RNA sequence: UUUUUUUUUUUUGACAAAUUUUUUUUUUAAACUGG
RNA sequence: GGGGGGAGUAUGGUCGCAAGGCUGAAACUUAAAGGAAUUGACGGAAGGGCACCACCAGGAGUGGAGCCUGCGGCUUAAUUUGACUCAACACGGGGAAACUCACCAGGUCCAGACACAAUAAGGAUUGACAGAUUGAGAGCUCUUUCUUGAUUUUGUGGGUGGUGGUGCAUGGCCGUUCUUAGUUGGUGGAGUGAUUUGUCUGCUUAAUUGCGAUAACGAACGAGACCUUAACCUACUAAAUAGUGGUGCUAGCAUUUGCUGGUUAUCCACUUCUUAGAGGGACUAUCGGUUUCAAGCCGAUGGAAGUUUGAGGCAAUAACAGGUCUGUGAUGCCCUUAGACGUUCUGGGCCGCACGCGCGCUACACUGACGGAGCCAGCGAGUCUAACCUUGGCCGAGAGGUCUUGGUAAUCUUGUGAAACUCCGUCGUGCUGGGGAUAGAGCAUUGUAAUUAUUGCUCUUCAACGAGGAAUUCCUAGUAAGCGCAAGUCAUCAGCUUGCGU
């Protein structure tokens, strides 16, 4: 169970995402159920955003002792989104501006 | 729900089972080489002269039928 | 002119036995001519 | 001194009319007893904040009465069952006449795949008229004798199904801890270590929100930001599926040129009202006052809007032996699998009543009841190979019937002409014309079926209840409370819920 799930977070990195996380729960290798979660990166799961920037699914996989949950989270980064938004709604960018030249020559310059 | 304990009579009864009978398929043979009708044809457009018209007590009933042909006689 | 300055307390006993246990996996990317 | 007890006990000595000191075992019993510190939890410990699931000030009540609705108990052939403090008890979308259905009394069927073996073309097998029989027009089973033909039957293994068990074997979903602000790495520092600091004295905020302080620095999730919705736009884009004005035609009254109307597109023009795309708009703005002079807070003005503008949606880390196997062709294990616990059909039950509890409805009247008269919403739903929402005419006291019509919908139902409310009158302090439980007789409607009243209506019957003890719930502004309406469930049934407006 940790070869599997580390071998999906770490290729799931590697696709250029921002933060994904998988969880397996169930009987894993007692008779009484726990719940392991693989992480890497960041997830927001907060509001809208998650609408926008988190991929979820669910399955159920059959297995001899009786059934486990596969519970696989995804956030893409919004920097490579090609429609709707494209950054975190609190995220700002100041534009860098160009440095002048103090004494601009007082003249004038005629066509 | 424990048992079951069925105050119906004490019945496994099954249907007649189809009920084996010798070989059956006899009109009368008389000597060389004759065959004449016995327990004779219907009257259906459908039954084209190929069934038998069992005769139980005062009634003639066709097989062919799912239910009733009634050509009393 | 060290100058500032909330005074308090009635009654509240008890809750049977046993329990919940986590270990480090790659030995597997090892294949080349001599003309 | 040499693990904890036994035990400073027993015995002997000694100090002796005393209490009792001093000296001092063993048998037996036991897997820890103990020390110091850490993280939680707890305190009838302290300090600082916070919450109408807390109180204060109050409002509306509930508890008292009748009913109808869940739960317990009792009863029963069965009254199927889960859930029991918040976090079970109008909850399982659970308003069950059949079906649902799991329960009870009974009857059919296999929907037992495949593989092997046997019977078996001198027929493996299937179905049936009438009668008996049966609740039954079930060929169930029997009497009778036709039909069928190789798919079945029998046996051995299996297969399949199960609202059968286990939610303390699980998945998923959900509730709750938890209407709060909380949680965790990396590197550095402290400690042998568990751990700790970061994540903090103070002030501030709805907020681990910030100002700051700082053996920490830089970060991540949660909060915020975000999205939906409600308020503003005489601004843009234009609308016979929304309106407005003029214009024709026309009605009434006044007449003087006016007022109120009608006219499905007569035509023209426009978008204030309506719709919905793109936007604008609030940032606590301006001023004043306060504090360390910061983060902020308070008051006034302006503004559609100044509580985070109102309301939601979303929503951490860790957990619970919380609920659910009766949502699932989600599922392990156990059970059953042909006279079945499968499935289906007739009946019945889930509703049965000495009684206790929870959510509610109607009331106890004059701020009222009754009768006329006025007349005002918003959210929505609606039928093609199927009968959905129904206008209008006619009939009927009413419920309802019938003949038609419009609508797959900003077009028609529908301006949903809702109810409280308002005006005028009758009543007159009397359990009375308050209240309408219980009960009788009739007429209809849905349905295959209404008895154990489905429900609606008409006449009659006229119960308790005179403001509800201890207790206890919810609530801070278009809120509480009053009042109805649409939708869900639905064929019929709303005293329930989800919303909506007044």
């Amino acid at each position: 169970i940790r070869r599997a799930a580390y071998g999906v977070v770490r290729y799931v990195m590697e696709s250029g995402a921002k933060g994904c996380e998988v969880v397996v729960s169930g009987k894993l290798r007692a008779a009484r159920a726990k719940a392991m979660k693989f992480a890497d990166g960041f997830l927001i799961h907060s509001g809208q955003p998650v609408n926008d920037f988190i991929d979820t699914a669910t399955r159920h996989v059959l297995m001899r002792q009786g059934v486990l949950g596969i519970k696989v989270k995804i956030m893409r980064d919004p920097a490579k989104s090609r429609t709707g938004p494209k950054a975190l709604p609190d995220a700002v960018t100041i534009i860098e501006p160009k440095e002048e030249e103090p004494i601009l020559a007082p003249s004038v310059k005629d066509y | 729900r424990k048992k079951k304990v069925y105050t119906t009579p004490k019945k496994i009864k099954h249907k007649h089972k189809a009920v084996k009978l010798a070989v059956l398929s006899y009109y009368k043979v008389d000597a060389e080489g004759k065959v004449t009708k016995l327990r004779r044809e219907c009257s259906n457009p459908t039954c084209g002269a190929g069934v038998f018209l069992a005769n139980h007590k005062d009634r003639l009933y066709c097989g062919k039928c799912h239910s009733v042909y009634k050509v009393n006689a």
